């Protein structure tokens, strides 16, 4: 029995709260589980009484702030928010969702303090069923209608109203302020209609051993990198380097905290720019990335302030860029966008943060996103020129901020047209479904670190690269790419292969 | 409440027995004065006198406060309000919960809005209109002649920037001040308020009683003293403040100087002279500029960061907004006035519109901001130092065009910056190697690649101690400054009296750095170079064992000055003089032999390559080429 | 002085035990000298090792919690600390 150890831990800590898994109740007693589902409001007091009696029998000298309360969680009823029916009123329900807004601290009376107006006789009245049992006679002088209520002396309970993505959630006392907007929570509570949900518990590994073994077996294949490149976007032909770059961006770099150095948190997420004629694989690839990647965002060429109709207070709304934090945001027609927005992009591209100073509102926001942008040359045709600006007309700052820039040119080769037409007229499954979980596992588990041989290789690479013209930011991007390629092999150390591959890809992109 | 009577008796005990002189007797006697009606009591004295009473007052302050006032009145009448101070625990606004109602806690915040003084009736004498019965001493649950009134003030406060979590709106709290606490707080100030959180019909309101704005430990004081005697303190501070940035030490010296700052002076004509320094940085994208901003932001707690284009004119200085409840017009603070007596950092200053820079103009020089919009007339203090970062018109500094053509800044804006550095990126192999090795070492060896001579907290303590001194300018420094400015002004960025004031401020900052009560000409000589340099490279190339160009020029200047002075010598004699002069730096025999090697090589090189020194016939006579100035 | 501050914090919090993070954050936010959290942690460890009877530490799960006896006389503790400092000299 784990519950006796839980009671002992509670005795050690003194926190009167019990977390009970509903599956244990179902396995132990199906009838009791059904009773809990049907009438939680009546069985929870019985559970509290039982656990309190057991704890006091075991340790009667407990100086507890409050009686031990049972908080069940993870019920079988994981119904969707849109599947609610009038039948399950006053029944336990579990819903996963996103938190949008949380209200301020709302005090609610639970004990009413009444004092006699003559002899100052004091009494306490329990608040029950939304009605106040105000005493009408005194306990000392028996004077009728001599009771006065003191708000300060009364007992208040904190309650909070939360909007979940919609349903209204009511957190009470301890549960108040435990959830921050922008997080995904599994809320367990009783369904009640006036509709609203009263919160009882908040919930904020996923792979079996066979899945890990299969991942290791695939990784031991030296061809896994190219095989996954072939697996990405099967409908897209002869863009293997682009798929390689997309996969490296999906892996990304590793996060490092430089708090001890006094330096700001350096960007560790990869951004790629694409330029070419419209009607090419831009839109299809962007849609594929947006659909495949969870929390992805698709936009076409920011935060804003909203009035609260209740308190007349100016609240803030989060744009798609903020909503896609720790995700991937893709943009089409980068050239055709206003200069005002592209000026704002410099801050999010560089510092991963965003600062606003307007109408007295000063705030800073975290914007950990990867930008995959598609752009159209100003000539709508690859005019024979030298610099990419001569064809696309983009400032040096934005181009320098991009880690990888790729150009889509339709070659004037007959065989290429034959292959394109055959691919269209003729227009794997084992890979992408496994790959989503594989990428999640790689992100959660491993992180690479740099080595001395890679140090020397990168130093020589930089000193050779500047001879071609080169900025240190491309060196940072090369470090990030080496980390990504190390993540590809599931190797905890960055070796010569990663640096050589990153340098090869960068030089190939520059040559193209 | 029996415990309230016990608390009253114990408060009488504390008032009558605390000592070898009772501290509160004179204050109680002064309470007889009509203008004095609140008593200030230290919390540490209460807790040391007894613990049960201290805990009870800390836990039931609202319950026993009127009994405390009754005890105070009884004690005074034997020969009124009670105020408490020096509570050792500081709390955050986000920590305020319903569980803390009735607790004596003190809260720290910044005042944003104020309201006028209102009379509050406490006890009212009521006359019945039916039987003409006078009902006296009627308390109010939130005849004017015989009733009691107490002054009131309403204060709206806002969360501090440091305590503000990222992505969160700073919540506002209402503060009630009564009796002597009225008018003790001013808008725009940061204060700590001691009191309780009361429940208003519900609504959350904090009741406050008091406001807040040699004794240092022996070891900290001695560490500050010992480090103040370091001869290489300037270079050590320069290295320690930017351990992870390679080269460009001139910007480091400039930012350190503006951190020190000068002294402001107000003339008898009422005109105030700015004692601060404004710095502008323009450079090619390669050179690190935002890193300096981040470092100065994380180091200085009084630093504010903002972007260029995203900031409007109203958001920088202030804006006029109509208040919903009052149906009137108020002023909401801008970034500049929140950075009062601090430093404000602006990134991408070029992207800002001219309509914003013209608003900045007034705060730049006059150090104040004035608003005359929509019937609201006011002036506000903007005592700030501005650090601006920008890039040239084109991403690349084009040498085919003149210096003036390359910078798109207005002439007064160019003039009102004291130090103006321009960075140009060059392709040098040794600089590339150094930058690459530093970056990779930082990336691989995050913590072990940092060697700080002094702790950041130690630097902060020294800076706090040093800033309060106000050095005096000597007559020698006076005429040296006169002649230096004579020479300087005789040569786009025109040099006007503003640059002379900046030079005086720089001399004062150098004087404050060295903890010297008087200003010496050495500070003037040091600042003259930094004012002159303007365009500055990343790193000077080595000179053939290698030696720096600046050190080479320093040695040449010293030797030429000594020879020219002696004109109104011998090789060995001059070397002996140099070794005598440099004795304060050499600490080992190896350094002596290295210095001998260096001086022999430099003398030979000047004799046979630069021709500045002429040999006249083992110890040849050396003379200066008569065309070196 | 840090001991006095810790005593006052435990008086204010109305709690028998507190975590390292919250206690260190409050002490730093209330101390007269700016210090790093690591220095505060080492100071707390030194206090625990020198004076175990007053101050006790309990390792629970993945955290260590701080419990103190509030009834001890502060003057006697200050005298004991002064004696310990003199002995260490
Ligand atoms: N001397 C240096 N020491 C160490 N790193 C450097 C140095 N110079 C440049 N870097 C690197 O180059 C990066 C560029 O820094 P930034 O200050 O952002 O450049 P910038 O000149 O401000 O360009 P903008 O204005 O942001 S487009 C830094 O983050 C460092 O990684
Ligand atoms: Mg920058
Ligand atoms: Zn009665």
């Amino acid at each position: 029995p784990l519950y006796m150890q839980r009671l002992g831990e509670i005795n050690v800590i003194g926190e009167p709260f019990l977390n009970v898994n509903c599956e244990h109740i179902k396995s132990f007693d199906k009838n009791l589980y059904r009773q809990l589902i049907s009438y939680p409001q009546e069985v929870i007091p019985t559970f509290d009484m039982a656990v309190n009696e057991i704890f006091f029998d075991r340790y009667p000298d407990s100086i507890l702030e409050h009686q031990i309360q049972v908080r069940p969680f993870n019920a079988l009823k994981t119904k969707n928010m849109r599947n609610l029916n009038p039948e399950d009123i006053d029944q336990l329900i579990t819903i996963s969702g996103m938190v949008i807004r949380t209200s301020q601290l709302i005090p609610e009376m639970q004990e009413a303090f009444f004092q006699c107006q003559v002899c100052a006789h004091t009494t306490r009245v329990e608040m029950d069923r939304g009605r106040i049992a105000e005493p009408s006679v005194c306990g000392r002088c028996h004077t009728t209608h001599s009771m006065a209520l003191i708000h300060n002396r009364s007992l208040f309970s904190d309650k909070q109203m939360i909007k979940l993505q919609t349903v209204i959630l009511f957190a009470h006392n301890d549960l108040v302020d435990k959830v921050q907007p922008g997080d995904r929570v599994n809320v367990t509570g009783i369904y009640r209609a006036v509709t609203h949900i009263d919160v009882i518990h908040y919930r904020k590994k996923l792979f079996s051993e066979k899945r890990v073994e299969l991942l290791k077996e695939l990784s031991r294949k030296p061809d896994i990198y190219e095989r996954l490149a072939s697996a990405l976007a099967p409908s897209i032909y002869e863009h293997e380097d682009i798929k390689k770059g997309i996969l490296l961006q999906l892996f990304g770099g590793t996060r490092k905290d430089f708090s001890h150095t006094g330096r700001g948190k350096f960007r560790a997420e990869i951004n790629i720019l694409l330029c070419g004629d419209p009607g090419t694989s831009k839109s299809q690839l962007l849609q594929y990335v947006y659909n495949l990647v969870p929390r992805g965002q698709y936009t076409s060429g920011t935060a804003y302030v909203m009035k609260d109709p209740e308190t007349r207070q100016l609240v803030l709304q989060t744009g798609a860029l903020v909503l896609s934090d720790n995700g991937i945001c893709c943009i089409d027609e980068f050239d055709k966008m206003n200069e005002s927005t592209r000026s704002v992009l410099h801050e999010v591209m560089e510092q991963q943060t965003l600062s606003i100073a307007k109408a007295g509102i000063i705030c800073q926001l975290n914007a950990r996103t990867s930008v995959l942008a598609a752009a159209n040359p100003i000539e709508s045709q690859w005019n024979p020129k030298k610099t990419t600006i001569e064809n696309i007309q983009l400032p040096h700052t934005l181009l320098s901020r991009f880690d990888l820039i790729f150009l889509m040119l339709d070659p004037q080769d007959e065989a290429y047209d034959r292959r394109l037409a055959h691919h269209l007229v003729a227009l794997e499954l084992l890979d992408m479904a496994v790959l989503k979980d594989y990428i999640a596992y790689a992100h959660s588990t491993i992180m690479p670190r740099l080595s001395e041989e890679a140090s020397q290789a990168l130093i020589e690479a930089y000193v050779d690269m500047r001879k071609i013209g080169a900025y240190p930011r491309q060196l940072e991007s090369l470090i990030r790419l080496a980390e990504a390629h190390a993540k590809v092999r599931l190797s905890n150390k960055v070796e010569a292969i990663d640096v050589e591959e990153a340098k090869r890809l960068h030089r190939e992109a520059l040559k193209q | 409440d029996e415990v309230a009577e016990k608390c009253q008796k114990l408060f009488l005990d504390f008032l009558e027995e605390f000592q070898g002189e009772i501290k509160y007797l004179q204050l109680a006697e002064e309470l007889i004065r009509p203008e004095r009606n609140t008593l200030v009591v230290s919390f540490v004295d209460l807790e040391q006198f007894n613990q049960q009473l201290s805990t009870t007052i800390q836990e039931e302050f609202y319950r026993v406060y009127p009994y405390l006032c009754r005890a105070l009145k009884t004690f005074v009448k034997d020969r009124f309000y009670v105020a408490f101070q020096d509570l050792p625990t500081r709390h955050k606004i986000r920590e305020l919960t319903s569980s803390r109602i009735g607790l004596l806690t003190r809260i720290s915040g910044q005042v944003v809005r104020t309201h006028p003084v209102h009379p509050e009736l406490v006890s009212g004498t009521f006359l019945c209109l039916d039987c003409q019965t006078v009902i006296r001493d009627v308390e109010q649950q939130f005849d004017t002649n015989k009733s009691r009134f107490v002054d009131f003030q309403k204060v709206r406060i806002q969360e501090t920037q440091a305590e503000l979590p990222r992505g969160s709106i700073p919540r506002s709290l209402e503060v009630i001040l009564r009796a002597e606490a009225v008018e003790s707080a001013q808008a725009g100030d940061k204060c700590d308020f001691t009191g309780t959180l009361i429940v208003v019909p519900y609504r959350l309101v904090f009741l406050a009683c008091c406001v807040a704005p040699n004794q240092m430990t022996v070891k900290e004081w001695e560490k500050v003293f010992e480090m103040s005697q370091d001869k290489n303190l300037y270079h050590n501070l320069c290295t320690s403040l930017f351990p992870t940035i390679h080269g460009n030490d001139e910007v480091k010296r400039g930012v350190l100087l503006m951190l020190f700052g000068g002294v402001p002076k107000t003339t008898g004509e009422g005109t105030s002279l700015r004692g601060d320094i404004n710095v502008c940085i323009v450079g090619d994208p390669s050179t690190a500029k935002s890193q300096f901003l981040k470092h100065v932001e994380e180091f200085s707690p009084r630093a504010v960061y903002t972007s260029g284009k995203a900031s409007s004119a109203a958001g920088l200085t202030a804006a006029v907004v109509r208040d919903e409840e009052s149906h009137e017009f108020v002023i909401e603070a801008g970034a500049l006035m929140l950075a009062d007596n601090g430093v404000c950092c602006i990134d991408e200053f070029d992207k800002m519109d001219v309509r914003d820079q013209v608003a900045i103009h007034e705060a730049m020089e006059q150090q104040t901001i004035s608003i005359t919009k929509a019937g609201v007339k006011a002036t506000l203090n903007a005592r700030t130092s501005i650090l601006a970062a920008a890039n040239p018109i084109s991403g690349h500094y084009d040498r085919s065009k003149s210096l003036k053509q390359n910078i798109n800044l207005s002439a007064p804006i160019m003039s009102r910056f004291d130090l103006f550095f321009i960075l140009v990126d060059e392709c040098n192999e040794v600089t590339d190697y150094a930058i690459a090795r530093r970056i990779v070492d930082l990336h691989s060896r995050i913590e072990e690649s940092i060697d700080r001579v002094y702790s950041l907290d130690d630097i902060r303590r020294y800076l706090l101690f040093a800033r309060q001194f106000k050095p005096k300018i000597s007559k020698e420094s006076e005429d040296f400054i006169v002649e230096q400015y004579k020479h300087l002004r005789q040569r786009s960025w025109r040099i006007t009296v503003r640059q002379l004031e900046s030079m005086i401020r720089l001399s004062e900052a150098m004087a404050r750095m060295h903890c010297c009560d008087e200003v010496q000409p050495k500070h003037v000589k040091e600042a003259f170079r930094l004012l002159n340099k303007s365009i500055i490279r990343v790193e000077t190339p080595d000179v053939n064992l290698r030696l720096g160009f600046s050190e080479y020029c320093r040695i040449s200047n010293l030797i030429v000055l000594h020879l020219r002075k002696v004109e109104e010598l011998k090789r060995s004699e001059l070397v002996n003089w140099y070794l005598k002069e440099i004795e304060s730096e050499i600490d080992s025999e190896e350094e002596l032999i290295n210095k001998k090697r260096i001086i022999e090589k430099v003398i030979h090189r000047l004799t046979h390559y630069d021709h500045v020194l002429i040999e006249l016939t083992e110890d040849p006579y050396l003379v200066v080429n008569p065309n070196y100035l | 002085e840090l001991a006095r501050v810790l005593r006052s914090v435990f008086v204010s919090e109305r709690k028998p035990a507190l975590s390292m993070e919250v206690a260190c954050a409050r002490m730093v936010g209330s101390c007269c000298t700016i210090m790093s959290p690591g220095e505060m942690e080492k100071h707390l460890l030194l206090l625990s090792e020198l004076l175990p009877d007053w101050l006790s530490l309990h390792r629970i799960r993945t955290d260590t919690y701080v419990k103190l006896d509030k009834a001890a006389d502060l003057a006697h503790i200050t005298a004991r600390l002064a004696h310990q400092t003199r002995a260490e000299e």
